[PDB]
């Protein structure tokens, strides 16, 4: 069945290569997860050094975009490299067009339009990645928009991505059942990514070092990555709790 | 087996099939020897016929005043790569006054070698080459195969039976090496490698070709009556 | 070697009381020469009527360029084109040469068939569009013709009235212009039906 | 190049066309023939940039020759001179146009009609009863404006012709060594060969 | 590389037959019936629709019939997708015919070039052949009232009475039966529906599935009308020839 | 022409005089100088004609495709970049000269540009022939902190100086009010100064008085 | 245009003038010639507004894309991006830039960038038509690691003599302090630079 | 490098059929419910928004998609696709029609370029064909109202109403009992919501329905004032509460 | 099956299977290793003597790129070439429009892309090497190491080829006793040692040592190759280590 090899229709109308590649996205064996406060939107995900000889503070899956944009990836790191240079010379260019900074979701539906003809054309194969686009849109506010090899993409409250996703997924989901709001009522964007290893942890089960984690914030105007002093002294806030 | 079907396919134990194929049109090659000294460099090669009524394929092309090759598989495919050599090291003397080096032309040839063995639609090149060449650090000896991999000896042989001459100059290392300013002592040693291959039939006057370059030698090619001399 | 001047020649149109008039001479010369005196310069594609002047080359091709336009609009939309559309396109495909332009001064006149309103405008030769309520002009003789109708119009004139007008603007505008004259033809335009009429005047 | 004249009478379209060929100060060539027979009721006369004329009638006969066979039937001449037109209008916005004024005289089969068609450089046509390219104009049209009626015989329209050719012989600065001429009529064309 | 994945739409079979057209023949056959009859007063073009439901919009519809220019119209069997995508470079072809001579394009020019298109796709690029079949009615000063038919072959024949799509030989026997050359227009139309009538898949022949044209000198001396026939107009012409 | 733009306490104005011109011949007495990129983002423009038609049009239907992709109200920043991009990349032989204006969420803008691709800011700006005339008014009657009808009222004061000393400008006056927070409000024809006089006579002619030769009905159906 | 960029203890101060002319119509009085292409790599423009402004925008978006991929370029890396434009497209050009931008590592640096598209670092620089009347005064009066206030002096008292003299120039006195404080913006009108 | 697959990837299978179009139907299938029914004064257009996550923002994600101010599209299928499609849409209807003619495109028009658009993925060399069928309502000045269907194959059909995807089969039976040539437009948005409920199971508000009318034009929604001519877009997406008002008197 | 035929092909566990035949040419071919230090790296590799006819010291195999980063791969050297060629192109292209030389996780990411790119359609084959190698910039010593997939990460230490296994034992070795790090002239020994130590998984034939490194202080930055006095002196603290 050559119908499995290239990005045309099975006879029950699927894409497999789009769905092997969705399979790609948990290669990694990383989870993340979205948040947004009120004036922020912090990312975390899984940060896992399994040989002594790298050296850890190249190993990441979350880039700088643009100064307003970050994105997390979840799929193998050639894929998701790829995707950030792409999404960094996309932005750019927007902004030298059009005079102003490209808005998260925009760039997330331009990502999501190169995946969809990756899906339709077949001398192109799919991205094996999950992209997780976060900003403090000017008009918009704090936002997440995420990709995925089929071309599709939305907006959410929060979200997850990864092999323990809906672990992570259904305890988010039961907070907001809860709190009755589309984001975390905190001021601080400290206390967000707090919130936001908190019920990391709780769904997960596991505990975190400050090497064991990979946090991105974004603020009105700038995206920045923390350190593992920041991390650090964030595990120490959460711990004295 | 199901990997072989064209260069741009790895093999599961990571072969490329289409290349070996290439490379085995070489050993289906009448053999040829390469030696050198610090002063000289030499090619023979044992030219083969079609029958009685017919030539003897030319297997030696000069590429400049100071350097060329000789040739074992498809000899189509040493023109190609020849004529390519002939303009580097034309490029280098029109532009920079400069003798193209024997290593440059080494190098060249592996990086237009390995862009068929990586590309849909082309074939990698059929044939061996054995470049010899006096350049600004002495004499040169080189053997490119069409995977790319191009090799500096003292001494070799490519084609059919050419492990004979290969053993004989492993041997005779430390003797020809230094036949310094000596051009038909430094020949005699590679008719006698040469011979280490010979089966059946043996080296004639339309059947041997030589070609020696070296300190005050210009790439020169001797065939017919010049090379009696030598059998 | 002024493109827009080597053949000769003028269109005038008018509004009138549920009316249009369009008007041209019928001269085309090589510079002094004249050399033919049945040379139109009004053409229609349905209902809609486009009079050209300028140089004739342009004039036949741009004619023979909007007669192919038109007609795909009509297989396509299944209707005929309006004089609001067709003075879109008109502009569209002037443009499109903007920087090798077709030398030219066409002007659109007609009635629309849902609305009833009489319509014109004209068009430099890049692609401008002047409508106007009353009158166009263009040609050798544009400013004549802008002379004789800035004066002798009125608004909502008959049909019979407005050829009196238009015919007089012309037949006087021609008269002053070495380079036009020589015949000249009067459209008028009601919802369904046109009259053609050729006046007499001066051949010299 | 420089006289090419036509009149269209009754049955046939008549063409003369100057048989000088000068190029500086020496007439190189007294007996001329400016014109191509574009199929067996129509004939192209031409005028203009030497060169370009004859390369630019020969073009024009290659297309309508490859017209008639394809379609094993003859061209209207207003359908061959449309197509001359558009040849023309396109060549003038070209790297180097083609600097050819031409003449077109055919006889219409299925109106039984004879048809001239003046067509510049440019690609300006227009129908005719009479016609000029160049200088040549300056003194026939008036001429033929007088002398000229629809209803002319083959025979009274070379006697116009005559009258048009003694004129430009008497006014004309220069020597074009007199006239090739020849009729489209029903039965096709031919050369009047004592003018 | 990419080779692996290509059909060859455009080889010979060892029979010398050309596997895409073939088969683009086989899908048109299961196409709505078109019918065109030629009389030596005008061209009739009958086409019954894809199985019809109630809620089809009927009139501002056309599945079978196209306008070409003025003079000639098509029958459409096949893709209706394909079958636009040709007609739209055939409207061009003839204006750009028209731009170029002042003249309406010959029937025959048209049919030609439509055809050699077609054929292109059987002998280069690699591409699926188009699966559309034509009837042609056109009228021109040259040959008056002509019919032709077109396939993906891109061959092209003329006919007195031709049919495309589903039951051809059923509808080709009937033709040949009641068809003669001093025929009317009039005595066309009640043969073209008493065709389709007998030869279709369907209860019965009623207005809403059909399309139905005429190509007459019916108007205003030695001029040429297109009459493409309302849902209204259809449903008088079945009952005048008492079909229903 | 004569163009002006002016800022206000909560938006901006645009306005233009209506005067065309070949030469010294007025072609077009009331034509539209203003034209809208988006419903409130309107650009008045000076030039050649068709040019700043022509370009008005193009980054206009850019706009439109842009917002429809974006989900976003277009901004001004965006039409000011693309039209100065693309008037730059034809090295000024497409002569527009143009007054952008207009309110986006970022709030509202006055910039103009320049054939050769230049842009400006400003409070006020005047383009075309009659801007000199314009800016002597605008220099000498504007100050930081104008209501609306204040910045209307020295707009089309600006505008008039250009019509009755300018011989390039003439006619009406257009205005267009872009407000934040509300919709854009396309004065047309908001000043018609000069109102032809009557006429002293009716050049209406006895009928018959044109000789004619020939007529016949023209056949428009089919 | 009057322009400069002086180097002081601190950082780095760009100046210039707010003058816009088309022949001797001031088309526009209150220009802004101090450009920013990075938060703290600005230029100073002058020549053709069109080629210089199409410039600095085709900059600003080069040096966007290369924070995005390797950080915060060097001030030598903007002005080698300048450069490269203006080389170039040396045929079609009429630009005159100054480049100045303040590191932490190498502190206040200035290029400048005449009409072939050469590049000169200098310790400071003055360009423009108005900068010619202004060459002796700037050679007498520069010094090497000035203090903030002094440079605000120099700039201030050397455009206000640029401005005197060349009728191109005019209007306010715009400039930009680039330290590791930040990015501080002044002006100076008038009435206070024309009667020092 | 780059394209080297210059060949069709659909091709006739010896039984005539086009086997990726087929296919691409099949994905059509098993795609989520839509419809549209046409009234004398309007059209309605509406689909369900079956959302993915509770965590995602279904607002955010717009199955009803604007194509000009009289013109909107809804489909069944695979979202990617549809998503690309109407983007080449809104382009096309400029580029091929309003920067020519000044205004935009009679709905047969565009839907005939959209139809086109989508024949070519199923001719032209190295692609799939498009996985979706498009329901596309609109108006203009000279035909009045007007409802599309537009199929993978790129054929279209003018409809009174219908429905396609998921529970098409049923829906278009229940659109036959109750469509009749006077039905005004606020009877058809009442009909649609009815045939709707039938193949949704879940929840059923504003919020998860998406729904959309050609009708009246809005001056209110113009953005400007002062063109008289210009009355602004026919086509208006309802709000959530507004779906929500006319469910409660269903 | 059939989804390791052609490369760019997802398997049905979302794996590129030609990828990873490529990764079996790279275990196949002989030793290479890279060692991060104090101000620099240092880069060895394995040069098997296939016969006495090879010229010593005549068949260079690490590369420099620019004046400042060194080169070293393990696979088919052809391929790594290819690599090295156009590593060199994108240097060049970086200094010709920024004028300071390439950082070196820049250089990373631009081989990085490009290996990556011949993963992505079935009309190229992948990179039949990993390639180890870095240099010092502004920011420092780097160390990196880029696979035939396109993946690259920063490293301490690296290591590929046959002997990989061996080598990278012990790199971890000299991590964990040399916390506070490694000097440049005592990594080249260390260097010397593990290709020794990392030869016996490849002990048919007997081998020539190759060295070069880039160190702020020992090469002001610039990538030498370590010869003569240096390289004998490092050549016998290996021998010394396999006694
Ligand atoms: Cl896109
Ligand atoms: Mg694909
Ligand atoms: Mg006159
Ligand atoms: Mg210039
Ligand atoms: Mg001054």
């Amino acid at each position: 069945g050559y119908d499995r090899h290239i990005t045309i229709f099975s006879p029950e109308g699927r894409l497999y290569q789009v769905e092997y590649a969705f399979k790609a996205t948990n290669q990694t064996n990383i989870n993340s997860l979205a948040v947004r406060g009120k004036d922020c939107t912090v990312v975390i995900s899984q940060k896992k050094v399994p040989d002594k000889l790298l050296d850890p503070t190249t190993v990441s899956y979350i880039f700088c975009i643009s100064r307003t944009i970050g994105m997390v990836v979840n799929g193998p790191i050639p894929d998701a490299r790829n995707a950030a240079l792409r999404a960094k010379a996309e932005a750019a260019e927007f902004r030298y067009k059009y005079g102003y900074d490209m808005p998260c979701d925009v760039l997330a539906k331009r990502m999501a339009n190169l995946s969809q003809i990756y899906t339709q054309r077949a001398y192109m194969r799919p991205l094996g990645v999950i992209l997780t686009f976060v900003s403090v849109d000017e008009e918009l506010g704090p936002s997440i928009y995420k990709t995925d090899p089929a071309g599709y993409y939305v907006g959410y409250k929060a979200t997850a991505t990864g092999p323990k996703q809906q672990e992570i997924t259904t305890n988010l989901e039961n907070h907001f059942k809860k709190s009755k709001i589309d984001h975390i009522n905190e001021e601080s964007w400290e206390k967000v990514v707090e919130f936001a290893i908190t019920h990391m942890i709780d769904a997960l089960g596991t505990e975190f070092s400050k090497n064991d984690l990979e946090v991105g914030v974004a603020t009105k105007d700038k995206f920045f990555t923390l350190s593992a002093e920041n991390i650090e002294e964030r595990l120490v806030a959460i711990a004295e709790q | 087996n199901n990997y072989d079907g064209d260069t741009v396919t790895f093999s599961p134990t990571g072969r490329l099939f289409q290349v070996e194929y290439a490379l085995e049109a070489i050993k289906q090659g009448s053999v040829t020897v390469g030696l050198r000294s610090n002063t000289h460099a030499v090619l023979v090669a044992l030219k083969r016929n079609a029958d009685e009524l017919s030539s003897y394929q030319k297997k030696i092309i000069k590429c400049d005043e100071h350097m060329g090759l000789s040739l074992a598989g498809l000899a189509p495919d040493a023109r190609v790569l020849s004529n390519y050599l002939r303009q580097q090291c034309n490029y280098s003397s029109l532009v920079f006054n400069r003798k193209l080096a024997v290593e440059r032309a080494g190098h060249l040839l592996c990086d237009k070698a390995q862009k068929n063995t990586q590309s849909y639609g082309g074939r990698p090149y059929g044939v061996g080459l054995l470049i010899i060449g006096y350049d600004k650090s002495g004499a040169h000896l080189l053997e490119f195969q069409p995977s790319g991999n191009v090799t500096e000896l003292y001494g070799t042989a490519i084609g059919a039976r050419s492990q004979g001459a290969k053993t004989y100059l492993e041997r005779t290392l430390d003797t020809f090496i230094k036949i310094d300013g000596n051009p038909d002592e430094l020949i005699k040693a590679g008719v006698e490698a040469i011979s280490q291959s010979l089966r059946d039939e043996s080296l004639t006057v339309d059947n041997l070709s030589i070609a020696i370059v070296g300190k005050d030698t210009p790439f020169t090619i001797y065939d017919g009556e010049a090379v009696a001399k030598y059998i | 070697s002024d493109p827009s001047s080597i053949n000769g020649g003028i269109v005038v149109a008018m509004t009138g009381k549920d009316c249009v008039a369009i008007a041209c001479d019928l001269r085309l010369g090589s510079q002094s020469l004249g050399v033919s005196n049945k040379f139109e310069k009004i053409f229609h594609y349905g209902h809609v009527f486009l009079g050209i002047t300028g140089l004739a080359t342009d004039v036949t091709t741009l004619n023979e360029m909007f007669r192919y336009k038109t007609n795909l609009y009509k297989l396509k939309e299944e209707r005929a084109i309006e004089p609001e559309t067709f003075t879109q396109l008109v502009s569209s495909s002037l443009y499109e040469r903007r920087f090798g332009p077709y030398f030219v001064g066409p002007v659109v006149a007609g009635i629309n068939s849902k609305s009833g309103k009489p319509f014109i405008a004209g068009f430099d030769l890049i692609g401008c569009i002047d409508e106007a309520k009353d009158f166009i002009v263009s040609g050798t003789a544009s400013d004549q013709l802008f002379g004789m109708c800035e004066s002798l119009y009125e608004p909502n004139l008959e049909p019979e009235d407005l050829f009196e007008t238009i015919s007089q603007a012309l037949l006087n505008a021609a008269d002053r212009d070495a380079l036009s004259g020589w015949g000249a033809v009067v459209y008028i335009i009601k919802k369904d039906e046109v009259v053609k009429r050729y006046l007499k005047m001066r051949q010299d | 190049m420089d006289i090419i004249l036509g009149i269209r009478v009754q049955d046939s379209v008549i063409l003369a066309s100057s048989k000088a060929v000068t190029r500086g100060i020496s007439v190189l060539k007294d007996s001329d023939d400016k014109t191509r027979q574009l199929s067996p009721h129509t004939l192209m006369s031409f005028a203009g940039e030497a060169g370009d004329t004859v390369q630019f009638a020969e073009y024009i006969q290659a297309n309508i020759q490859l017209y008639s066979i394809r379609e094993d039937y003859e061209l209207s001449p207003q359908a061959v001179s449309s197509f001359v037109r558009q040849e023309l209008a396109k060549s003038i916005r070209s790297r180097r146009p083609y600097q050819v004024n031409v003449l077109i005289g055919g006889y219409d089969k299925k109106k039984n009609k004879p048809e001239l068609y003046q067509i510049d450089y440019l690609g300006t046509k227009v129908e005719l009863p009479y016609g000029a390219h160049g200088y040549s104009g300056f003194y026939t049209f008036s001429l033929l404006d007088h002398h000229y009626r629809p209803d002319m015989t083959t025979e009274e329209g070379l006697d116009l012709l005559k009258l048009c050719v003694q004129e430009l012989e008497k006014r004309m600065p220069m020597d074009f060594k007199g006239v090739i001429v020849k009729i489209v009529d029903k039965d096709g064309i031919r050369q009047v060969d004592d003018f | 590389g990419s080779r692996r994945y290509d059909s060859r739409t455009t080889i010979f079979s060892p029979e010398g037959r050309l596997y895409q057209v073939e088969y683009a023949l086989e899908s048109i056959s299961h196409a709505g019936t078109a019918i065109g009859i030629m009389a030596s007063d005008g061209i009739v073009l009958a086409a019954e629709r894809k199985v019809t439901s109630t809620l089809l919009e009927q009139d501002t519809s056309t599945e079978k019939l196209y306008k070409l220019n003025d003079k000639i119209a098509v029958a459409v069997a096949g893709l209706t997708a394909d079958a636009e995508i040709l007609i739209n470079t055939a409207r061009i072809h003839a204006q750009n015919y028209l731009k170029t001579y002042n003249e309406d394009i010959p029937v025959e020019i048209l049919v030609r070039r439509l055809s050699d298109i077609k054929q292109g796709y059987t002998q280069h690029g690699g591409l699926r052949p188009f699966g559309v079949s034509f009837i042609y009615a056109g009228y021109d000063d040259r040959y008056g009232y002509q019919l032709y038919t077109s396939n993906p072959s891109g061959n092209y024949t003329g006919w007195k009475a031709i049919s495309v799509g589903a039951n051809t030989s059923a509808a080709q026997t009937l033709l040949q039966m009641d068809y003669k050359d001093d025929m009317k227009v009039d005595d066309a139309i009640e043969l073209a529906l008493k065709t389709l009538s007998k030869t279709t898949d369907s209860s019965a022949l009623t207005y809403d599935r059909l399309e139905f044209a005429t190509i007459r000198k019916g108007a205003n001396d030695g001029e040429v009308y297109q009459k493409i026939f309302k849902p209204q107009e259809i449903k008088d012409i079945l009952v005048k020839t008492g079909i229903t | 022409t004569t163009i002006v733009g002016v800022k206000f306490n909560n938006g901006v104005v645009i306005a233009a005089d209506t005067r065309s011109t070949q030469g010294p011949i007025v072609a077009d007495k009331n034509c539209a100088k203003l034209h809208r990129i988006s419903p409130k983002i309107w650009c008045a423009g000076a030039g050649t004609a068709a040019d700043t038609e022509a370009v008005t049009q193009l980054i206009g239907s850019n706009i439109e495709l842009h917002s429809l992709y974006t989900s976003r109200e277009p901004r001004v920043v965006s039409a000011l970049q693309m039209l100065k991009q693309h008037l730059f990349k034809y090295q000024g032989h497409i002569g527009a000269y143009l007054i952008v204006a207009g309110v986006d969420p970022t709030g509202s803008h006055l910039f103009s540009i320049h054939a050769n691709g230049s842009t400006d800011v400003g409070y006020y700006l005047s383009l075309g022939s009659g801007s000199l005339a314009a800016m002597a008014v605008l220099e000498s009657h504007w100050k930081q902190d104008l209501t609306k009808e204040e910045a209307i009222k020295l707009a089309s004061d600006a505008i008039q100086a250009g019509i009755w000393n300018d011989l390039g400008s003439g006619s009406n006056v257009d205005v267009c009010v872009m407000e934040i927070g509300k919709d854009a409000e396309y004065l047309r024809n908001y000043l018609t100064p000069n109102v032809r006089e009557e006429k002293q006579k009716s050049y209406k002619f006895p009928r018959g008085t044109t000789a004619v030769l020939k007529e016949s009905i023209v056949n428009i159906c089919d | 245009t009057s322009i400069m960029a002086v180097t002081f203890k601190d950082g780095v101060i760009l100046g210039a003038d707010s003058r816009t002319t088309t022949g001797a119509y001031i088309a526009n009085r209150v220009t802004d010639k101090l450009t920013r292409v990075h938060d703290k790599i600005w230029c100073c423009r002058s020549g053709s507004a069109a080629d210089t402004q199409a410039i600095a925008d085709i900059v600003q978006y080069h040096l966007e894309l290369y924070t995005s991929q390797y950080g915060t370029p060097s001030t030598e890396t903007a002005a080698s991006v300048f450069k490269e434009l203006c080389y170039e497209n040396k045929d079609n050009l009429t630009a005159g830039i100054i480049v100045a931008g303040y590191d932490d590592k190498n502190k206040g640096e200035v290029y400048t960038i005449p009409l072939g598209g050469s590049v000169h670092k200098l310790p400071y620089a003055i360009a423009g038509s108005g900068s010619t009347f202004i060459y002796g005064y700037c050679d007498k009066n520069f010094r090497e690691n000035m203090s903030k206030e002094e440079t605000v002096d120099f700039i201030k008292h050397s455009l206000s003599q640029a401005i005197k003299w060349d009728g191109s120039s005019g209007g306010v006195i715009r400039m930009v302090v680039l330290t590791a404080a930040g990015v501080e913006r002044l002006i100076f009108y008038p009435d206070e630079y024309e009667q020092l | 490098m780059t394209d080297r697959y210059s060949f069709s990837l659909t091709t006739f299978s010896p039984s005539g059929k086009l086997g990726q179009i087929d296919y691409a139907l099949t994905a059509v299938k098993q795609g989520v419910t839509s419809l549209g029914i046409k009234a004398t004064n309007g059209v309605v257009i509406a689909t369900e928004k079956k959302s993915s996550s509770p965590l995602a923002m279904s607002e955010t994600l717009s199955k009803v998609s604007l194509l000009t101010p009289d013109i909107g599209a809804v489909y069944s299928g695979m979202g990617p696709d549809y998503r690309v499609l109407v983007d080449k849409s809104r382009k096309v209807a400029h580029t091929s029609y309003k920067r020519i003619y000044g205004e935009y495109p009679p709905t047969k028009l565009l839907v005939s370029e959209v139809a086109k658009i989508m024949q070519e993925a199923t001719q032209s060399g190295g692609v799939r064909p498009f996985g979706v069928s498009l329901l596309i309502a609109g108006h203009d000045e000279f035909n009045g109202f007007s409802l599309y269907q537009v199929d993978p194959s790129g054929s279209y059909f003018p409809w009174k109403a219908t429905a396609i995807g998921k529970g098409s089969v049923a829906a278009k039976t229940f659109l036959e009992k109750r469509w009749n040539d006077e039905l005004e437009l606020e009877d058809a948005i009442h009909i649609a919501l009815l045939t709707l409920k039938e193949s949704v199971e879940g929840e059923f508000n504003g919020d998860t329905i998406e729904l959309a009318i050609i009708g009246d034009e809005n001056p209110d929604l113009l953005g400007y004032t002062g063109i008289p001519t210009d009355k602004g877009p026919r086509f208006r997406k309802l709000t959530s509460q507004e779906i929500n008002d006319r469910l409660e008197a269903l | 099956t059939g989804y390791d035929l052609s490369n760019s092909v997802f398997s049905p566990d979302g794996r590129n299977f030609q990828v990873e035949y490529a990764v079996k040419a790279v275990e196949n071919g002989t030793t290479s290793i890279g060692i991060k230090c104090n101000d620099g790296v240092v880069f060895a590799v394995e040069k098997l003597i296939t016969s006495k006819l090879l010229v010593p010291q005549k068949n260079v195999k690490i590369q420099v790129v620019d004046r400042h980063i060194g080169c070293v791969y393990s696979g088919l050297i052809p391929d790594g070439r290819h690599l090295v060629n156009r590593g060199r192109e994108e240097a060049a292209s970086f200094k010709k429009l920024y004028k300071t030389p390439i950082p070196i996780p820049a250089f990373a990411d631009r081989l990085g892309q490009y290996v990556q790119a011949h993963t992505l359609y079935n009309s190229v084959r992948p990179f039949g090497v990993s390639t180890i190698f870095g240099g010092v910039d502004k920011n420092g010593a780097h160390l990196y190491m880029l696979e035939p997939s396109g993946s690259y990460w920063g490293y301490k230490g690296a290591a590929t080829g046959k002997g990989r296994q061996s080598a990278k034992a012990e790199l971890e070795k000299l991590v964990d006793h040399h916390p506070e790090g490694l000097s440049a002239r005592e990594a080249v020994k260390q260097a010397a040692k593990i290709i020794y130590l990392a030869h016996e998984d490849n002990k048919e034939k007997d081998f020539e040592l190759e060295i070069s490194w880039c160190s702020l202080s020992e090469t002001n930055g610039l990538h030498k190759f370590v010869k003569g006095d240096l390289l004998q002196e490092a050549i016998d603290f290996a021998q010394k280590e396999i006694n």
